[PDB]
RNA sequence: UAAGCAGAACUGGCGAUGCGGGAUGAACCGGAAGCCGGGUUACGGUGCCCAACUGCGCGCUAACCUAGAACCCACAAAGGGUGUUGGUCGA
RNA sequence: GCUUGUGGCAGCCAAGCGAUAGCGACGUUGCUUUUUGAUCCUUCGAUGUCGGCUCUUCCUAUCAUUGUGAAGCAGAAUUCACCAAGUGUUGGAUUGUUCACCCACCAAUAGGGAACGUGAGCUGGGUUUAGACCGUCGUGAGACAGGUUAGUUUUACCCUACUGAUGACAGUGUCGCGAUAGUAAUUCAACCUAGUACGAGAGGAACCGUUGAUUCACACAAUUGGUCAUCGCGCUUGGU
RNA sequence: CGCCUCGACCCACGUUAGGCCCAAGGGCCCGUG
């Protein structure tokens, strides 16, 4: 809603930087899974795209994504902020 | 029924029994673990409680009331004269644990570390390592020490070094035997630790091979002795009213009628003190070389030509010649108690750790007394 | 349960894929009737139910302790062979000195140390998991357990047994070339002596 | 937030439904609770909405 | 209200009684008795403690609550379950 | 000890309140043994009867602290619920109290058991001997479960338990291993975040980082403080 | 580590919804005085 969430990718596709999560100091690190590979998406605004062959690798590597930006003490009903799934596929 | 308030238990249940140490010399009971990255390095060390001072230096902390500013801080003086290197053990991985695999000894062993092996060295006739020292004679004796060494090399998982102080190097001990004790290699791999423990043979290891300034380190030692002692002094309980029949040191209640037994967490009289104790984070202010600028009290900011030892001595222990370390606070055991010092089992990542410490000024007024001079050229000086 | 009758000077079991509470009857047996029983491979010791319920059943056990003096209330051991040897204390007199004689002739390892690599090593076909236990019913390994509550040597046993394994494979090529050469030996040695070996044909299997 | 955002993250945090028994979260399309503690109870309501 | 409570009817029992079983126990189950040898049973049992099958046969159960496991007896209820397995009556 | 009426705690239904956020009448099922009763099984050749002080353990039906789910949860606060007994739960006025009730601090000032824990541990204010007042009662001697004041608290050297201390166990010594047992750390604040998120406004968080403090534990004596028969030095009374 | 007053015959790992098997229910041994 207010606070931009800045992403940084650390390696070519192994990591991702999470920070001011709701104006937050603290850095959230996910590493990604073996044979994972993530990317800030161009053409689309905000979203991150994640790639691999194993279904459970890469829909494990996105579920500690989005457990990493949960909101606490906070009614999450109006504070709505995170990393959500949005499109699970297969190319 | 439930007791009326609540406080908390006096003393630790972690440090039972409260009983006199089985020994007199610190023991390390483990050693940091081995990086074989690193190079060969030892862990430890043995050195000899001097006596206690104090310093000023500027605190550089941001964020702290002290920055910038002069602190006041005891420090405690550790004679540490270097280590002769004596023999190598070696240990081999089991499923009962650790096993002493063998061990190999050097050609000349001083009388001082040959007076550890005997209760009474005057009496007897002092044959201990004789014949183990003509194996360095012959030739079928040779071929046994580097048998010996290959097998450490190819067997070990665990080398350490055997090693003694020189105890006559500090008169003030009045003591002729040396202490004894096995140091842990950590470094490189197991032909590494062999090979780097073989050169170190008859030779003298300095305290700045083992240890560096700004650095925390842990004391391992026996605590002061204080004989016999009431529940009130050796767990700290709290005083019966004046009015108390029979005295008013004791705990009044020792338990409940159930369990019919008085339990082992009740405060009981005993001995206090004398006790193994290992304690860490010490860090090391100052390394006193013997033969350099370094060992005098002297700081950039007082220039003035002083030792470390204070005016008329340490009390009870003498003048300190041989390299020496300079420790924050306070140490186990009285004056002349032999201390085992430890590199730090853990990481040590911290602002208190990653400090630099740079002195302004060190005490060496007489600790006898209301000491007022810092050298006797100056109290004869103010007398004429 | 009777005991086995076999009178030998001692039986060494592999433990392996045996249910312990089933293994531990019979050996107690075996001691009661005076055999001598090594039992080795402890660690690989099978309990019905899995690590959860296995687990849960050590830590109420590691709940007991007298109140007063816990050096003297009871003694938890953490090892598989240790925890094996209470096991069968547990089916054992051994208050009694016939208990305490029967206890004494029980040795229990994990891993195979030395001489027992070398020697034979039998099976209790009434322990076995695999004919006692449903294919598709959850289990647990003794050093998994062990590993969970405070046991702290199973590197040192994983590796020294990799070490022992190593070995028997090697000696069991060598084993086979012998085989090889053995058959070879008696196809040659038959017809030698064709005419003598008339009687042990119908008995040949 | 964008609305088509909003739908996003409503799937997550609010179109749940509420065991009435041990207040668990649960699927939308749920009949009946998932936890052992209230006995599966079947007795659901919707998560209440801002 | 209840009580290992207080009071009556018929019979048995303990008291006055060991012995086998119920781990243990006045009363429960079996059974009553001189000192013994041999055979067989009662109650209760046959994985070990412990003598006797890890016996032959069909299902049910999975307990991430200490699953459950011997009359008296050493407790459990109303109410629940899209756990699973049998049935009944219907669209 | 049995019982659980009464005391305390927890459920089922759902008429209502605001059906089930939170509650919940009329009914109905339980649990518990820190209430009080009911009983009279044990103890009358005696198991020291209140309360507090001290000290240790234990429970959970959780008050705070850790991690969470729900709200009629915007924020702040609060309420309901879960896993959880690891760590805490205080200084005082009146009262012999237990119970109570106020003052104050605090993160919070939760509830309980252990022969209503604990008198050869203390204390002895209360109960409850003998002295003595008062009121009521009695002709009286006397009574009172009404008030008041004064009223001896014995023994451990035994066995065990517990705390420490030596010690044999097939030479003697040094250096080691480590089964097993014990165990410990704890809570709060300031600054930055930030007058920011949120909110019409009034109000108003938090993570990371930094710096301290509380409670506890283990040591130590450089300095400060305390301690004197250093009988160390000095002064000084009376005597000699 | 130092210093010395009653034939008791037999070594595979591993798996059992798999590696001819379907138990050592085998094999060896003058097994013969
Ligand atoms: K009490
Ligand atoms: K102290
Ligand atoms: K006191
Ligand atoms: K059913
Ligand atoms: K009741
Ligand atoms: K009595
Ligand atoms: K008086
Ligand atoms: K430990
Ligand atoms: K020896
Ligand atoms: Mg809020
Ligand atoms: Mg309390
Ligand atoms: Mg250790
Ligand atoms: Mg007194
Ligand atoms: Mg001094
Ligand atoms: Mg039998
Ligand atoms: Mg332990
Ligand atoms: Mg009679
Ligand atoms: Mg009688
Ligand atoms: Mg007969
Ligand atoms: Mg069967
Ligand atoms: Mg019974
Ligand atoms: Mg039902
Ligand atoms: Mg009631
Ligand atoms: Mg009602
Ligand atoms: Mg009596
Ligand atoms: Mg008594
Ligand atoms: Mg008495
Ligand atoms: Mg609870
Ligand atoms: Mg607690
Ligand atoms: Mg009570
Ligand atoms: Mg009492
Ligand atoms: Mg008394
Ligand atoms: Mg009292
Ligand atoms: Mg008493
Ligand atoms: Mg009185
Ligand atoms: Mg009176
Ligand atoms: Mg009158
Ligand atoms: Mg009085
Ligand atoms: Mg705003
Ligand atoms: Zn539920």
């Amino acid at each position: 809603a207010h606070f931009p969430i800045n992403a940084s990718i650390t390696a070519a596709n192994k990591g991702i930087e999470i920070r001011n999560f709701l104006g937050e100091k603290k850095v959230r690190k996910v590493d990604m899974l073996d044979g994972v590979t993530i990317l800030r998406s161009e053409k689309v605004k905000d979203e991150i795209v994640l790639d691999g062959n194993d279904i459970e690798l890469v829909s494990r590597s996105a579920a500690l994504i989005n457990q990493k930006c949960h909101v606490k003490n906070k009614d999450i009903r109006k504070f709505l902020d995170g990393i959500y799934v949005s499109d699970k596929g297969a190319i | 029924s439930h007791r009326k308030f609540e406080h908390p238990r006096h003393g630790s249940l972690g440090f039972l029994p409260r009983k006199r140490c089985s020994r007199h010399r610190g023991k390390v009971k483990s050693f940091p673990k081995d990086d074989q990255q690193k190079p060969c390095h030892l862990t430890a060390f043995l050195g000899y409680k001097a006596g206690m001072t104090h310093i000023v230096r500027e605190v550089e902390k941001p964020g702290s009331k002290l920055h910038k500013k002069e602190t006041c801080e005891a420090v405690t003086i550790i004679e540490t004269p270097p280590l002769v290197i004596v023999g190598l053990v070696a240990y081999v991985k089991t499923p009962r644990g650790l096993r002493t695999l063998n061990s190999v000894w050097a050609q000349h062993l001083s009388e001082d570390v040959r007076r550890r092996f005997y209760k009474n060295w005057c009496k007897s006739k002092k044959k201990a390592f004789t014949k183990y020292a003509l194996k360095y004679d012959s030739d079928a004796g040779k071929k046994e020490i580097q048998l010996q060494l290959e097998k450490m090399k190819k067997y070990a998982t665990i080398v350490r070094v055997i090693a003694h102080t020189q105890i006559r190097k500090m008169k003030g001990l009045k003591q002729k035997k040396a202490h004894l004790m096995e140091i842990q290699v950590n470094g490189g791999t197991i032909a590494d630790k062999v090979d780097y423990g073989y050169k170190f043979f008859e030779k003298e290891v300095p305290v700045e091979a083992v240890f560096q300034k700004d650095e925390m380190v842990d004391i391992i030692g026996v605590t002061k002795g204080k004989g016999y002692e009431g529940v009130v002094t050796r767990w700290g309980v709290t005083r019966l009213p004046r009015k108390t029949h029979r005295g008013l040191r004791k705990v009044a209640c020792i338990g409940a009628w159930h369990p019919a037994r008085v339990s082992y967490t009740v405060a009981r009289a005993g001995q206090n003190g004398y006790h193994h104790r290992t304690e860490m984070n010490k860090k090391i202010y100052k390394m006193g070389k013997s033969g350099q600028e370094s060992h005098e009290a002297c700081t950039e900011f007082d220039r003035t030509e002083k030792d470390i030892t204070p005016m008329g001595g340490f009390p009870h222990y003498g003048v300190v010649k041989g390299d020496y370390l300079m420790i924050k606070g306070c140490c186990v055991g009285p004056k002349k108690r032999v201390v085992t010092l430890r590199q730090s089992l853990l990481k040590q990542t911290s602002r208190l750790a990653l400090e630099e410490i740079k002195l302004k000024f060190i005490d060496t007024s007489s600790k006898f007394g209301h000491g007022r001079f810092q050298t006797t050229d100056e109290k004869q000086k103010f007398y004429g | 349960v009777s005991g086995s009758g076999v009178c030998a000077k001692r039986v060494v079991v592999d433990a392996r894929h045996h249910m312990l509470g089933r293994l531990a009857s019979i050996v107690a047996k075996e001691l009661l009737n005076g055999q001598r029983v090594v039992v080795v491979r402890c660690e690989e010791i099978c309990m019905s139910g899995g690590l959860v319920r296995q687990k849960m059943k050590y830590l109420r056990f590691l709940r007991k302790r007298m109140n007063t003096k816990p050096s003297h209330g009871p003694i938890h051991f953490r090892a598989p062979a240790k925890i094996l040897w209470r096991t069968i204390r547990g089916m054992i007199p051994h208050k009694t000195a016939r208990g305490e004689a029967a206890l004494a002739r029980l040795k229990a390892y994990e891993g195979v140390p030395p001489p027992y690599d070398r020697t034979k090593r039998m099976v209790i076909p009434d322990a076995l998991k695999v004919l006692r236990l449903q294919p598709g019913h959850r289990y647990c390994l003794l050093g998994q357990l062990s590993k969970e509550v405070g046991w702290n040597y199973a590197d040192t046993i994983r590796e020294l047994e990799e070490k022992r394994k190593e070995k028997a494979k090697v000696s069991y090529d060598r084993r086979k070339q012998l085989a090889k050469l053995r058959v070879k030996a008696e196809k040659a040695a038959e017809e030698k002596l064709g005419t003598q070996l008339e009687i042990l044909a119908p008995i040949k299997y | 937030i964008e609305p088509s955002l909003q739908a996003l993250a409503r799937k997550y945090n609010q179109e749940k439904m509420i065991c009435r028994k041990c207040y668990a979260r649960l699927h939308p399309r749920a009949v009946n609770c998932r936890k052992k503690k209230c006995g599966h109870s079947n007795q659901l309501r919707p998560k209440k909405k801002i």
